[PDB]
């Protein structure tokens, strides 16, 4: 992919590609709440890095005009405010309030980076996806059975990771305080580059810490006894060996000196933090911190803040933010996710059905699945 | 020629001579090589008068919003017709001019556009 | 009910949330504002020397009550009349100190700590019944989980309240919160959520609940306080409150 | 304007006397009451996220002013006629800033 190339396509995306009906049926939340999507804050990127906010528009023709007559390069999604944004100016100070947002969590690969091994800052591989394919689960999981949240959709963001939305009505008026609350309920991992044991659990594992581990255990073996090999050579097991106790390091040493396979090394370590009670917990609290997600809580705490919109398209990569369906899941290859070039090859290879020519399409149907939950919600409600 | 002189007093009669302020100072006669009194007449001020646009076109007979959306020729079409036969204005200048209001009267937003007239 | 009464009262507890109508006396607006300072001056006496858990801090808190004549414990009889008088005392005198603490910030923080420190013990005193009758009368709708359900969710029941045995807790009954009223257990993750609901042990509730009282009273002392030019004109009522 | 009535007596030790005079504008500022910042019982007071309003700037410009008149004042090796104009000048902005709220008292 050419990066050079993208001031060419991305009209045409934006033009024959770009499914506005479906984001307008988002956005709009069934015309339920009137001046719900006129109140909606938008901002644009464009070309040489133009950034531009309290954007609002009047209804879907309006937003594809604009829009198709701007070609942004980035598009992210704010609050719904008090007043439209466009006018801000017009409203007296202090009364130009965010009032309601989705609830939205951002993981990001290159937060993992002081303990992942087969890449380092933006670069990703199949062997280290394996860990959003993780927290995907673990999270989703959480807001479907501890907060009750029903309609949640989860976006690849283009490159280092994922996004989810939960745009459950609840959801969307929970205040600033609720939002904070939410964060560190699901949060563990908690510290920067410079603690080494970020995990301590306590004497008893709350349910959601055991369900997430649980979960975890699944994926374990085959994430970092296989493909990761956290403890391939001396410089890797060191770091292991750094999170448990001295007492039993020099005894773990010698025995990691006579295993062949990490697998091996996994069972000779848990044998012997087993004989040595209150530590039992001790081989959760290393796979936790090496599998459970990292979430930004200012991400996620304050309702202003702008994420970036689904269907985009990634500066860098070309990809397209397309929703990943949860059963599908394990499926999912970030790789594989259609770039903006291929599916303008694919449109100028053949009005409102256009893109079910493209291989965007199963990605637009999940889409409407969700949006169609989400409208059964509407009415039966 | 330009007059330059130091005001200390200003007088004004709005019902017997409209737009006509006096100004009283000081100014530098070397003839004399002293300040001496002086009064400057200013004319012509203008009234200056901002009428604030509606949302909707309502009739003033039944008060009810008829619902159509007023754009500033409306009110410039409003002003030339009504206001000004109906209270003997015969030449003014109209200009649409961006204004804030804080102040104690109810139903102004913040900012918003006006109709300046001059005349 | 015998003359003048009717069911303005229905619960001891209250959130002070109307004001009283009536028409009272100065000797007996005098009696009850001097009973109510007497009866906060205690708490803030007992607070201070004992732990507020403290069986001598309940002991002493009850025999103040007594004798000052003021509604501590509920009666499962019916509203007699004596109780009436009782709880209109307690609903007149807090709107009284009221008026008496809002015009200073400090005070104001005095004032609300003395009644929620108050509130708390009542709360204490509650049986369980009682408590759920006051959660219904103030619109709160906090549901008391059944047996059943307790048992279905024992195992995250007993891993979710710190320090809770398997005999102790199956002598213990949880109740049903929106979890955004329970910010401050959920937010350290200790207690457990389940479809949006927390189950709160009887011990935690009082929390849940002294904060939403807080909230309205602080709201309450600054209404008061915009409101005090009204009540400095009444000579009367100005050498007592201020 | 609340008073603290004299408390009528004789008293043998030093007394003070503290002049608050800028107790109004002071309030101006620092709680940012404007026409602008404030909502029309009392209103509540504007957040804190609100910008300074117009009536808060100019308040404290005079504040500002007299500082700096003062600072130079109290520069040492002055010319008395200037220490005059400076004087003059403090006097005049400190009557403006006292005089400021009876704009929105009276
Ligand atoms: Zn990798």
């Amino acid at each position: 992919y050419d990066p050079a190339s993208l001031p060419d396509v991305l009209p045409l995306y934006y033009r024959r590609l770009f499914p506005f009906y479906q984001y307008f049926r988002w956005l709009n939340y069934g015309g339920v709440v009137k001046n719900y999507f006129q109140h909606r804050e938008f901002s644009f990127t464009l070309k040489d890095d133009v950034y531009v906010r309290y954007q609002s528009f009047n209804n879907q023709s309006e937003l594809e005009k604009e829009m198709q007559k701007m070609c942004p390069y980035k598009i992210d999604i704010g609050a719904v405010y008090s007043h439209r944004p466009s006018l801000h100016n017009t409203v007296k100070s202090g009364t130009f309030q965010a009032q309601e947002k989705e609830l939205v969590f951002d993981i990001d690969m290159t937060d993992y980076d002081d303990v992942r091994r087969c890449c380092s800052s933006a670069d990703i591989c199949p062997k280290c996806w394996t860990l959003m394919t993780i927290a995907v689960r673990i999270l989703d999981r959480a807001l479907a059975e501890d907060f009750g949240f029903k309609h949640r959709l989860w976006v690849y963001s283009g490159r280092r990771g994922v996004h989810c939305w939960v745009c459950d009505d609840s959801a969307r008026k929970l205040s600033q305080a609720e939002r904070s609350a939410v964060a560190e309920y699901l949060s563990v991992v908690k510290g920067g580059e410079e603690t080494i044991k970020k995990v301590q659990l306590p004497e008893t594992i709350h349910p959601f810490i055991g369900k997430s581990l649980k979960m975890v255990e699944r994926y374990f073996e085959k994430y970092a006894l296989v493909d990761q090999d956290i403890l391939e050579n001396k410089q890797c097991w060191d770091k292991v060996i750094a999170l448990v106790p001295e007492v039993a390091r020099e005894s773990l040493l010698r025995e990691f000196s006579k295993a062949r396979s990490s697998v091996e090394r996994w069972d000779k370590l848990s044998s012997c933090l087993e004989a040595t009670r209150r530590y039992s917990n001790i081989p959760k609290e290393i796979m936790l911190q090496f599998c459970y997600p990292r979430l930004d809580v200012n991400v996620s705490k304050g309702l202003n803040h702008l994420l970036k919109s689904p269907f985009s398209v990634h500066p860098k990569t070309g990809r397209i933010s397309v929703p990943i369906d949860c059963k599908k899941l394990d499926q999912f290859d970030p790789f594989s996710v259609p770039t903006i070039s291929l599916i303008c090859s694919e449109l100028d290879n053949v009005r409102t059905r256009d893109y079910k020519r493209t291989s965007l399409a199963p990605y637009i149907k999940v889409f409407e699945q969700f949006l169609d939950k989400l409208d059964q919600s509407r009415k039966g409600e | 020629q330009v007059f330059r002189f130091y005001w200390l007093d200003a007088y004004e009669d709005q019902y017997s001579q409209p737009g006509v302020v006096y100004l009283f100072g000081k100014v530098w006669i070397e003839s004399a090589d002293a300040y001496v009194s002086c009064c400057v007449s200013v004319k012509n001020i203008e009234r200056t008068v901002y009428l604030l646009p509606r949302e909707n076109r309502v009739q003033l007979s039944t008060g009810k919003d008829t619902g159509a959306p007023v754009s500033m020729m409306h009110v410039y079409q409003e002003f030339n017709e009504a206001v000004a036969e109906k209270y003997k204005i015969m030449k003014f200048k109209s200009k649409k001019v961006d204004k804030d209001y804080a102040f104690e009267i109810p139903d102004v937003p913040a900012s918003s556009e006006y109709l300046e007239v001059r005349y | 009910t015998g003359d003048r009464k009717g069911d303005l009262y229905p619960s001891s507890l209250q959130f002070y949330q109307h004001p009283p109508t009536e028409n009272i006396s100065l000797i007996e607006f005098e009696t009850f504002a001097i009973e109510r300072l007497k009866l906060l001056k205690a708490v803030e006496n007992l607070g201070v020397s004992y732990v507020k858990n403290s069986e001598e801090y309940s002991k002493k808190l009850e025999l103040e009550l007594r004798k000052l004549k003021f509604p501590y414990r509920p009666l499962h009889e019916e509203i007699s009349d004596d109780v009436y008088d009782l709880r209109r005392k307690d609903h007149i005198s807090h709107f009284i100190l009221r008026l008496a603490y809002c015009q200073s910030e400090d005070l104001r923080r005095w004032f609300i700590q003395q009644e929620m420190d108050l509130f708390k013990f009542r709360f204490g005193l509650l049986t369980k019944e009682s408590v759920q009758e006051f959660l219904k009368l103030n619109d709160l709708q906090y549901v008391a989980i059944s047996e059943d359900e307790k048992n279905m969710h024992k195992e995250d029941l007993m891993n979710s309240s710190f320090g809770l045995s398997l005999t102790k807790m199956e002598d213990t009954e949880f109740y049903k919160v929106p979890f955004q009223a329970a910010l401050d257990l959920v937010r350290p993750r200790k207690v457990f959520l389940w479809r949006g609901f927390a189950f709160i042990p009887h011990k935690d509730i009082v929390s849940i609940v002294l904060n939403d009282f807080r909230a309205k009273l602080s709201k309450a002392l600054a209404l008061s306080a915009r409101s005090l030019p009204v009540v400095q004109s009444d000579e009367r009522l100005q050498p007592l409150l201020n | 304007g609340l008073v603290l009535e004299p408390k009528v007596g004789f008293y043998d030790k030093f007394i003070l006397l503290l002049d608050f005079n800028s107790l109004y504008p002071s309030i101006i500022q620092e709680y940012n009451i404007c026409f602008t910042t404030v909502h029309r019982e009392i209103p509540e007071l504007p957040h804190s996220d609100l910008e300074m309003g117009i009536l808060p700037r100019e308040i404290r410009k005079l504040v500002e002013r007299r500082r700096h008149v003062k600072q130079l004042m109290k520069q040492p090796d002055l010319n008395p006629d200037l220490y005059l104009q400076y004087d003059i000048r403090q006097k005049a902005l400190k009557l403006t800033a006292n005089s400021m709220y009876g704009c929105l008292g009276f």
